[PDB]
DNA sequence: GATTACCGA
DNA sequence: TCGGTAATCACGCT
C-alpha cells in the first residue's frame, strides 16, 4: 500500500509508457485517499499504456502540409477586436495580422520594439529606488527638454528654455550640469540663470549655422545608460516591471539592477545575436502563442514547432518567401511555381546542374506518386493462391 | 432562389411545405414566410419589427403610414393604434400548430414585411461537364458555361488533398481526367523523336 | 512575349499545369435538410443523370 | 501486428483492382455488389492474402 | 557576471566523446552532413571548445514531452 | 436663437437615393443599411413601360408588382411609386423544423 | 416617338449600346497644398498645373539640409532653386529677396 | 560553367531557333479572318529587318 | 398589371371589388370604411387591395404585332 | 456616381474613410462591397453643382 | 456539417468531383468521410457538432418544468431514430396525470456507463453547486433518488447512462468545446458518435418546434422607472466631461508624465464616456428577466451576446475610428452644426439614444463613420492572409514521417528527430497534454467498483 | 503607390 | 551612413 508498493508496479510495466508519464501518474495516484488496494492499481496502469499506445501517430503522415493551413486558417477571421484596451504600461505593440506577418518575414527593422525588464532581488520591493533603475536605463538629451529654440542678438547666441519641471518628479539631477565636462571640447563652467555659457572663441567654421551645431554635441549627449527610448513602471506580482521602448541588448544586460536571466524581448535577430540560436527558437515559439491567445482563438503547439524548428535549420534564420526557405536548396522546379522570377532563377540553375526528384511539387507537375502519404508502402504477395 | 428585404435579411428557400402543415392563428391568418428567430436579436435590425407593426397598423386603418427618416411617423403613436383596433399592443397573438393541433404555449410574432427577389435564382447556376470541348492549344477544358467548361482547382486546392495522404487520388484527378499524351523518347540523347 | 507566357500570375506553373481543369464535376447552391445523417449528401436528379 | 490508415486503404486499394481484372473470389457472393465494396468484405474476415512490408 | 546559460531560453550544451559520432550514425542510418549545422559565431557554441567538424547536443526542453534531444554540427 | 447664421431645409435628405428606400433607416445597424441600399439595384420588378418594343441583351418582369407599406414621402417624389419593386408578404417569427 | 416619359436621359447611345459618362473625381486643378511631413523626408508642397492638354507635378521639396529642390517632369535630376530662379528671369539678389 | 553542357561561347546567339506552330496557334475572329498570335507577328517583323 | 383575382394567402376573390373601391376614393371618402363596407374581413384580404399599381395602361399603348 | 481614379487593390487608410465635408453632398451608406469599399460613392439628394 | 467548409445559406456555391478508378475511389471511402473528422488538428476539440437550434432546442428539453405528457413522448422517439421497445416508463411524478420528466428521456441516448460532471455557462449562483461537489466527492455512488433531488441547474451529472441533475447548453456541442461530444470519441468507437449525433439533432429540433421560440418587439422594452435610472448615468457622466474640459483650459493639466497634454485628455475622457456605457449596461441586464426567447439565446449562446441586447434598449456607446475619437471634417469642428473648438462629449463623437428611441441627425451620420471602418477591414486584411498562406505552405510542404518517427525534408537532412517532441498527434492528444491520467483513474475506477 | 531589402560609392 | 533599382499585392464567376 504505502511507497515501495505503488512505484515499482508503474516500473514493472515502464517500457513502453514515457518518462514525463511516471512521475504524473503517481503523484496523482498516492493523492487519491479512500484507497484502492491491487486489483485495480495493476488495471489502471494496464489502461494508461493502452491509450498512450492507441494515440501514436501513423508513421506516413503528412505535416508539413496541416502546420501550414492550422497557421493560416486562423488568420483569416481576424476581425476587428476592442482596440481601446485599458492598460497603461504597454504601448502601440501592433496586435493582430500585422504582427504574424513580421515575426515570419525575418524583416530586421521591426516597427514599436517593447523589451520587457525584470529586476532582481535588491531593486524588487523598493518603490523608489526601483524609480532610479528606470532612470538609469532612459537616458535623455538636451532636445527633448526643450519646446524650440530662440536665437540670441548678438554673440551668446544660445540659451537653455521651458521647461524645468522634468527634474522634480523623475529627477534628472541639476548636479549632472556640472557634471557635462566630460570629455567634451570647451566647457566653460558658469551658471548665472541657471544655464550654462559655452563661449567659442574662434572662427569661419562656425559663423552663423546654429543648425549643424544641432546635430553635433547639442545632441550627441547621453545623460544615462542604455540609449534607448521611455520606460513605464507597472505593479505585478510584488515586482516592478520595467516596459521600455527600443532594442539595445549587450548594453541592457549590464546594467546595475536588472534580472540578466528573464528579459524577454518583442524582437528576433538581436537575440538570435546575443544569446545564439536555440534561444531564437524559444523567442519564435513564445510570441506566436502570446498573440493567438490574446485574440481569443487558439492552436495547438505542435503546430508552431514545426515551423520554428525548419527555420533556424542552417544556423542562421531566414525568412519564409522569395529570399529565404524557397530560394534555398531544392530541386530547380521546386523554385518554379513559386518566385515568379525565373529568369533571375530558372536561367540561374541552367548552368551545370542535375535535378533528381522526390519533392512533392515535381511528381505532381511531371505524373509521379508523391513520397508522403500512401505512397510510402511497399507491398508483397506469394501466389499458389487455391481458393478454397 | 434567394430572396431578401431592404434591411439586410437575405436568404435562400429552405423548402415549400404546403398551406395544410402551416402554423396558423386564432383568425383567418395562415403565414408565408416564417423567418429564423435566431437572426433578429442577432444583427440589430429593430427596424424590421417595427415595420411589422407598421404593415399591421397600416393594413387595418386603411391610409399608408409615413416612414420617412427623422420626421416620420413616431413609434409609440403606432402600438396606440393598434390597441384600439382590436390587437395587442406588441403583434404577439394565439396562434395553433398546423400538425397535430394544440395552441403552441407561446405568443408568435406576426406582421407585414416588404420583401424583394433578387436575381441570384438557381437555374443560371447549376451545370455539369462529363467531357466536353477542350482548349485548342493546350487540350484541357474551357472557362465558363456560355462554353462548356467545368472547374479548375488551384493551388489551394491542390494542398488540400496532400493534406489528407491521398497520393492515388491525387494522380487520378489531375491528370487521368485530364490530358493524357504518349510520347516517345530517346535514351542517349535526352531529346523527343519523330515519328514518320 | 515568352517570358509572359510562360510567367505573369496566369502563367504556365500555376494557371495551367500545377492547377488544371478537370472533368466529371457540377456546381450549384445548397440548402439544408435535417432529415439526411451525417455522412450523406444530396444531389439532384439532373447532375445524377451527367455523372 | 495491427496496420496503419494508410495501409489499410492501400491493401484494400490492391486487392480491389485485381478483383476486378479477373482473381477467383472468395465466399462473397450475395446478389450483387459494385468491386469496391467485395474487397471491403473480404477483410471484416481476415482472409487477405496481400501483405505489407515495414522497413526497419 | 551572467554567461549564456543560466537562462530560461537557453537549454544546456555538451559535446560528444569520439565513440558516440558512429553510434549515433549506426542508429538513425544517416551520413555526418546531414545535421542541421550551428554556425562557428553566435555564442552558444564558442565557450565550449568549438572545432567545426564535430556533433553538439543540446537538451531542450518542451512543455508536452519533457526532455528532448536534438543533435547538430558546427560550420565556419 | 440670435447666434444663428442659416436654417436648413428638410435634414431627411442627406441619403442617396437607393438608400432612402429604408423605412426607419435610423434604428438599424450601420453595416445593415449599407446591405439594404445595395440590394434594391438588385432586385427584379417593371421598372419601364417599354420593355415590350426594347431589345436589351437580358431584361426582367415581375408580374404582379406592389407599392409598398411604410415608406418614406421622398419615395413618392421620384417616382418610385409609380415604377415599384417587390411584394408585400405576410411574415412570421417562429423556429419551424429545422 | 417610342420612350416613356420618365426616362432621365443623360448618356449616349454610341454604337448601340447606352453609354454613360461616370465623373471622374479630379485634386482641384491650378490650387496648391502643402502636403504632411515625416514619409521618407521632409516637407514638400506638390502641385498640378496644366493647360490644353499636358499636365505635371511641379514640387518644391527640401530636405534635411535646406536645398530647397525644385521638381521638372523631363529629365528629373531633381535642381536646387536658386540655380533655376537665378538663371530664369531675375540676376539681383535683392529682387530675390523681395 | 560544366564544360560538357554549358559552354561560354554559346551564350551569344548566332542562330535563333523558331518555335513550331502547334506553341503559336491562329485564333479566328468571326468566320474567315485570323488573328495572329502575338509571337507570330514579332518574328514574321523579325525577318525583314534581317 | 391588373389585379390579382385572388389573394396570396387567403383564397377569396378581389377583382370585382377593386374597381368599385378606388371610384369611390377619388370622391374624398376615407378608405377605412369603404373596405369595411365591402366584404373585406382579415387584413390579409385587404393588403392587396390597397397597395397596387394598375399599370396596365402604359404598357398597352405601346404595342407590339 | 461618383468614382476616384486610384488604386482598387492597395488599401487607402485616410481615402476610403467617411469625411466631414460630405454632409449633404455625397450619400454616407451607398458603397459597393469588394475591392472598390469606398472608392465609388453617390451623390446626396440635395445638392447643385 | 457546417462548422467545417464555414459555410451558411444565402446563395453560396459547392462543388462536388467524383472519383473513378478504383484504386482511387476505395482510398476516398477510407480515409476521408465525415466521421473520421469530428475533431479538429488545430485544438483537439470538437469542430463538426451542434449549431443554433440544436443548443437552444436543449434548454427547453432539460429546464426543471419541461414535464412531457404521454402522446408527446411516444411521438419524439419514433421521429428521434431510436428503436427501443414498450420501455417509456415508468411515468415519475402521476402528481397531476401519468407524465414524465424531461431529464429521462435524454437519458435514452445515452450509452450504459457513462460517468461525466462539469459546471457549464448557466451558473449563476456558485454556492449551491459547492454543496453538490462536496457530497459527490466523497461518497462516489451515492443512491440516485433520495440526495440527488437536491440538484441545480447548472451542474451536469451523468451516472450510468441517468441524467440526474444538469441543463443541457453549449458546453454538451458546440463549434467550440463541448465535452460531451468530446469524450463520446475517445471511449466508445467513433461509428458510436455517429448516431450520438445523429439522434440528439433529430430529438432536440422537436421540442424546439411544438414549444414556440418566437421573439416580438417587446423583448427589448423597459418600464418606465427603468429608463430613468439609465439617464442620472448619462448626464453626471456628461457632466464629468464639461468638468475635465475646463481643467485643461485653465492650466489644471494634471499630466502624465509619458505623454502629451492632448494625449493625457483623450485618455481620461474616453475612460469615462466607456465605463459609462458599461455601467448603464448592467442595469437593463439586472432589470429584464431570463424568461423570454432573447437571453436564452444569449446565456447559452447561439447567434448572440449579452451586449447587444443592451445595445438595443440602452445607449451605443461611444463611436471611435481605429483608436481616436471622430476628428476629420472642418477646420476645429467636425459638423457644421457645433461651434469650433469644442471637445464636449456631445459634440465628438458620441451617441445617446438607442435602436429604438431614435437616433436624431448628428448621431446617424456620427454612425455611418463608425460603420465604414468595418467594411473597408474585410477586403483589405483578407488579401494580405491569403498572400501570407501561400508563403508557408509552398515552403512546408515536403515534410514527411518516417517509420522510426524522424520528420526529413527530400534531401534527407533531418529537420525533427521523434515527431513533435515524441510523438502524439495533435489531433488525438487531450488539450496539448498526452495520455491523461486524470480522466483514467476515475473512469477505470467507477466502471470496476459500481459492478 | 506602398512596403521592404539587396546592391552600389 | 547612403542611395539606388526591381519584384511582390485572396477564391470563384459574368
Ligand atoms: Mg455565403
Ligand atoms: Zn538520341
Ligand atoms: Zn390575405
Amino acid at each position: 500500500v504505502a511507497e515501495k508498493t505503488i512505484k515499482s508496479m508503474v516500473s514493472k510495466a515502464e517500457l513502453p509508457d514515457n518518462i514525463k508519464e511516471e512521475l504524473y501518474a503517481k503523484l496523482i495516484e498516492y493523492n487519491e485517499k479512500y484507497k484502492l488496494k491491487k486489483d485495480e492499481i495493476q488495471a489502471i496502469i494496464d489502461e494508461t499504456v493502452r491509450e498512450y499506445q492507441k494515440a501514436l501517430i501513423e508513421p506516413g503522415e503528412a505535416v508539413g502540409t496541416v502546420a501550414a493551413q492550422s497557421i493560416g486558417e486562423p488568420s483569416t477571421q481576424m476581425t476587428l477586436n476592442t482596440f481601446h484596451y485599458a492598460g497603461v504600461a504597454e504601448i502601440n505593440v501592433t496586435l493582430g495580422l500585422p504582427r504574424i506577418i513580421e515575426i515570419v518575414d525575418a524583416r530586421k527593422n521591426p516597427s514599436t520594439p517593447i523589451m520587457t525588464v525584470y529586476l532582481d532581488e535588491e531593486h524588487r520591493y523598493d518603490r523608489d529606488k526601483a524609480l532610479e533603475v528606470a532612470r538609469r536605463i532612459e537616458g535623455t538629451t538636451l532636445e527633448n527638454l526643450a519646446r524650440e529654440e530662440t536665437i540670441d542678438i548678438l554673440n551668446m547666441e544660445y540659451v537653455v528654455e521651458i521647461d524645468p519641471e522634468r527634474l522634480e518628479k523623475a529627477g534628472l539631477d541639476m548636479e549632472k550640469v556640472v557634471r557635462k565636462l566630460t570629455g567634451s571640447f570647451k566647457s566653460a563652467e558658469f551658471e548665472a540663470e541657471g544655464y550654462t555659457l559655452v563661449v567659442r572663441p574662434k572662427k569661419v567654421t562656425k559663423l552663423s549655422d546654429l543648425r549643424k551645431i544641432a546635430e553635433k554635441v547639442k545632441k550627441h549627449r547621453l545623460k544615462g545608460l542604455s540609449g534607448v527610448g521611455k520606460t513605464i513602471i507597472r505593479k505585478e506580482g510584488d515586482e516592478y516591471v520595467i516596459y521600455t521602448e527600443g532594442s539595445n541588448f549587450k548594453q541592457v544586460l549590464k546594467v546595475p539592477g536588472v534580472d540578466p536571466t528573464r528579459t524577454r524581448t518583442n524582437n528576433i535577430w538581436e537575440i538570435a545575436e546575443v544569446l545564439g540560436i536555440e534561444a531564437a527558437r524559444n523567442a519564435i515559439i513564445d510570441e506566436i502563442v502570446s498573440t493567438m491567445r490574446e485574440q481569443g482563438l487558439e492552436v495547438d503547439v505542435r503546430h508552431i514547432m514545426l515551423v520554428a524548428d525548419m527555420m533556424t535549420l542552417d544556423g542562421v534564420i531566414r525568412p519564409i518567401g522569395r529570399h529565404g526557405i524557397v530560394g534555398e536548396k531544392a530541386s530547380v522546379l521546386a523554385r518554379a511555381a513559386f518566385e515568379i522570377t525565373t529568369q533571375h532563377l530558372f536561367a540561374a540553375a541552367e548552368r551545370g546542374e542535375v535535378d533528381p526528384l522526390n519533392g512533392v511539387v515535381e511528381n505532381v507537375l511531371i505524373g509521379q506518386p508523391v513520397p508522403v502519404g500512401t505512397g510510402i508502402v511497399k507491398l508483397a504477395m506469394s501466389l499458389p493462391l487455391r481458393p478454397k | 432562389d434567394k430572396f431578401a428585404s431592404r434591411h439586410g435579411q437575405k436568404g435562400v428557400i429552405g423548402l415549400i411545405v404546403p398551406q395544410e402543415d402551416m402554423p396558423w392563428t386564432e383568425s383567418g391568418i395562415v403565414p408565408d414566410l416564417i423567418v429564423n428567430p435566431h437572426g433578429i436579436p442577432s444583427r440589430m435590425t429593430v427596424g424590421q419589427l417595427i415595420e411589422a407593426i407598421g404593415g399591421k397598423v397600416a393594413s387595418l386603418t386603411g391610409r399608408r403610414v409615413d416612414g420617412t427618416a427623422f420626421i416620420g411617423e413616431p413609434e409609440e403613436k403606432l402600438r396606440k393604434e393598434l390597441e384600439e383596433l382590436g390587437f395587442k399592443h406588441s403583434g404577439r397573438e394565439i396562434m395553433y400548430d398546423g400538425i397535430t393541433g394544440r395552441r403552441l404555449e407561446a405568443d408568435i410574432f406576426i406582421g407585414v414585411i416588404y420583401y424583394q427577389r433578387l436575381h441570384h435564382m438557381v437555374a443560371d447556376k447549376m451545370h455539369a461537364r462529363s467531357r466536353g470541348p477542350v482548349q485548342v492549344l493546350t487540350k484541357q477544358p474551357t472557362e465558363g458555361r456560355a462554353r462548356e467548361g467545368g472547374l479548375r482547382f488551384g493551388e489551394m486546392e491542390r494542398d488540400v488533398l496532400i493534406g489528407h495522404g491521398a497520393a492515388m487520388l491525387l494522380i487520378e484527378r489531375l491528370l487521368e481526367e485530364s490530358d493524357k499524351t504518349e510520347v516517345w523518347v530517346c535514351e542517349s540523347c535526352g531529346h523527343l523523336a519523330l515519328e514518320d | 512575349t515568352l517570358a509572359q507566357r510562360l510567367k505573369g500570375k496566369e502563367g504556365r506553373f500555376r494557371g495551367n499545369l500545377s492547377g488544371k481543369r478537370v472533368n466529371f464535376s457540377a456546381r450549384t447552391v445548397i440548402s439544408p435538410d435535417p432529415m439526411i445523417s451525417i455522412n450523406e449528401v444530396g444531389v439532384p436528379l439532373a447532375v445524377a443523370m451527367e455523372l | 501486428f495491427r496496420y496503419t490508415r494508410f495501409e489499410k486503404a492501400r491493401i484494400i486499394g490492391a486487392r480491389a483492382l485485381q478483383i476486378a481484372m479477373g482473381a477467383p473470389v472468395l465466399i462473397d457472393v450475395p446478389e450483387g455488389i459494385t468491386p469496391l465494396q467485395a474487397a471491403l468484405l473480404e477483410f471484416e474476415k481476415g482472409v487477405i492474402p496481400i501483405t505489407v512490408i515495414r522497413p526497419s | 557576471e551572467f554567461n549564456i546559460f543560466d537562462h530560461v531560453l537557453v537549454p544546456e550544451h555538451r559535446i560528444l566523446s569520439e565513440e558516440e559520432k558512429e553510434e549515433l550514425l549506426k542508429k538513425y542510418r544517416i551520413r555526418i552532413s546531414q545535421l542541421p549545422q550551428i554556425k562557428a559565431s553566435d555564442p552558444a557554441v564558442v565557450a565550449l571548445g568549438a572545432k567545426p567538424g564535430d556533433v553538439i547536443e543540446i537538451k531542450r526542453k518542451s512543455p508536452t514531452a519533457g526532455y528532448y534531444y536534438y543533435y547538430r554540427l558546427v560550420v565556419e | 436663437t440670435e447666434e444663428h447664421t442659416h436654417l436648413e431645409l428638410m435634414p431627411a435628405a442627406i441619403l442617396g437615393i437607393p438608400a432612402s428606400l429604408v423605412p426607419y433607416p435610423e434604428h438599424n445597424a450601420a453595416p445593415r443599411n449599407t446591405y439594404g441600399a445595395g440590394m434594391a439595384k438588385q432586385s427584379l420588378g417593371l421598372g419601364w413601360a417599354n420593355f415590350r418594343i426594347r431589345v436589351d441583351t437580358r431584361g426582367h418582369l415581375m408580374h404582379y408588382p406592389q407599392v409598398p407599406l411604410v415608406n418614406s414621402r421622398i419615395m413618392k417624389a421620384v417616382g418610385f411609386e409609380d415604377r415599384p419593386a417587390g411584394q408585400n408578404f405576410v411574415v412570421a417569427v417562429l423556429s419551424y423544423h429545422g | 416617338l417610342g420612350e416613356d416619359p420618365k426616362d432621365p436621359g443623360g448618356y449616349f447611345i454610341i454604337n448601340g449600346s447606352e453609354r454613360v459618362i461616370v465623373s471622374i473625381e479630379d485634386l482641384a486643378p491650378n490650387k496648391t497644398l502643402v502636403e504632411r511631413d515625416e514619409r521618407q523626408n521632409k516637407v514638400v508642397a506638390k502641385v498640378f498645373s496644366y493647360r490644353h492638354g499636358y499636365r505635371a507635378l511641379i514640387t518644391v521639396e527640401r530636405k534635411k539640409d535646406g536645398i530647397l529642390y525644385v521638381t521638372i517632369p523631363n529629365v528629373p535630376k531633381p535642381v536646387k532653386f536658386v540655380y533655376v530662379m537665378r538663371a530664369l528671369g531675375l540676376l539681383t539678389d535683392k529682387e530675390i529677396v523681395e | 560553367l560544366h564544360p560538357e553542357k554549358s559552354r561560354p561561347e554559346w551564350m551569344v546567339l548566332t542562330v535563333l531557333p523558331v518555335p513550331p506552330v502547334t506553341m503559336r496557334p491562329s485564333i479566328t475572329l468571326e468566320s474567315g479572318i485570323r488573328a495572329e498570335d502575338d509571337l507570330t507577328h514579332k518574328l514574321v517583323d523579325i525577318i525583314r529587318i534581317n | 398589371m391588373i389585379v390579382p383575382v385572388r389573394c396570396f394567402t387567403c383564397g377569396k376573390v378581389l377583382a370585382d371589388k377593386y374597381y368599385e373601391f378606388k371610384k369611390r376614393v377619388e370622391a374624398g371618402e376615407d378608405p377605412g370604411k369603404v373596405l369595411d363596407d365591402l366584404g373585406v374581413e382579415r387584413y390579409c384580404c385587404r393588403r392587396t387591395l390597397l397597395s397596387h399599381v394598375e399599370l396596365i395602361d402604359q404598357v398597352m399603348v405601346y404595342k407590339v404585332y | 456616381r461618383v468614382t476616384s481614379p486610384l488604386s482598387r487593390d492597395q488599401p487607402h487608410f485616410e481615402a476610403r474613410d467617411l469625411h466631414g465635408t460630405h454632409w449633404g453632398r455625397i450619400c454616407p451608406t451607398e458603397t459597393p462591397e469588394g475591392p472598390n469599399c469606398g472608392l465609388v460613392k453617390n451623390l446626396a439628394l440635395m445638392s447643385q453643382i | 456539417v457546417c462548422p467545417p467548409y464555414n459555410a451558411d445559406f444565402d446563395g453560396d456555391e459547392m462543388n462536388l468531383h467524383v472519383p473513378q478508378t478504383e484504386e482511387a475511389q476505395a482510398e476516398a471511402k477510407i480515409l476521408m468521410e465525415v466521421q473520421n473528422h469530428i475533431i479538429s488538428p488545430r485544438y483537439g476539440g470538437p469542430l463538426i457538432a451542434g449549431i443554433q437550434d440544436h443548443i437552444s432546442g436543449g434548454y427547453l428539453l432539460t429546464r426543471e418544468g419541461a414535464y412531457f405528457t404521454r402522446y408527446e413522448v411516444e411521438q419524439m422517439l419514433m421521429f428521434a431514430g431510436m428503436d427501443v421497445n414498450e420501455l417509456p416508463e415508468p411515468d415519475k411524478y402521476e402528481n397531476g396525470e401519468p407524465l414524465w420528466s424531461g431529464k429521462t428521456i435524454f437519458s435514452l441516448l445515452l450509452p450504459d456507463d457513462l460517468t461525466i460532471w462539469y459546471r457549464n455557462k448557466l451558473c449563476d449562483e456558485p454556492e449551491r453547486c459547492e454543496a453538490l461537489e462536496k457530497l459527490i466527492e466523497e461518497k462516489l455512488i451515492p443512491d440516485p433518488e433520495e440526495v440527488r433531488k437536491l440538484a441545480y441547474d447548472g451542474f451536469v451529472y451523468i451516472q450510468n447512462g441517468k441524467l440526474l441533475s444538469g441543463a443541457v447548453d453549449k458546453k454538451a456541442y458546440g463549434r467550440e468545446d463541448g465535452k460531451l461530444l468530446d469524450i463520446i470519441v475517445r471511449e466508445y468507437g467513433v461509428e458510436r458518435a455517429r448516431q450520438f449525433l445523429d439522434q440528439v439533432t433529430k430529438l432536440t429540433i422537436w421540442v424546439i418546434t411544438h414549444k414556440g421560440f418566437t421573439t416580438a418587439i417587446d423583448d427589448e422594452d423597459l418600464p418606465q422607472e427603468a429608463i430613468d435610472r439609465i439617464h442620472e448615468i448619462i448626464r453626471e457622466a456628461e457632466e464629468k466631461v464639461q468638468r475635465l474640459i475646463e481643467a485643461y483650459k485653465r492650466g489644471e493639466l494634471e499630466p502624465l508624465p509619458g505623454k502629451t497634454l492632448e494625449e493625457t485628455l483623450e485618455s481620461k475622457i474616453m475612460a469615462v464616456l466607456a465605463e459609462a456605457r458599461d455601467n448603464a449596461g448592467k442595469v437593463a441586464e439586472r432589470y429584464l428577466g431570463m424568461n423570454n426567447h432573447a437571453v436564452i439565446m444569449a446565456k447559452t449562446g447561439a447567434r448572440g451576446k449579452i451586449l447587444n441586447i443592451t445595445q438595443m434598449a440602452a445607449m451605443l456607446g461611444q463611436q471611435s475610428i481605429r483608436g481616436k475619437r471622430l476628428y476629420r471634417g472642418y477646420r476645429g469642428r467636425v459638423l457644421t452644426h457645433f461651434k469650433p473648438g469644442d471637445l464636449g462629449a456631445r459634440a465628438r463623437g458620441f451617441v445617446t439614444n438607442s435602436y429604438k428611441s431614435g437616433l436624431t441627425p448628428q448621431e446617424y451620420f456620427f454612425h455611418a463613420m463608425g460603420g465604414r471602418e468595418g467594411l473597408v477591414d474585410t477586403a483589405v486584411r483578407t488579401a494580405q492572409s491569403g498572400y501570407m498562406q501561400r508563403r508557408l505552405i509552398n515552403a512546408l510542404q515536403d515534410l514527411k514521417v518516417d517509420y522510426d518517427g524522424t520528420v526529413r525534408d527530400p534531401t534527407g537532412i533531418i529537420v525533427q528527430f521523434k515527431y513533435g517532441e515524441d510523438g502524439v498527434d495533435p489531433m488525438k492528444s487531450w488539450q496539448g497534454k498526452t495520455v491523461d491520467v486524470d480522466r483514467v483513474i476515475v473512469r477505470t475506477l467507477l466502471k470496476m467498483r459500481g459492478g
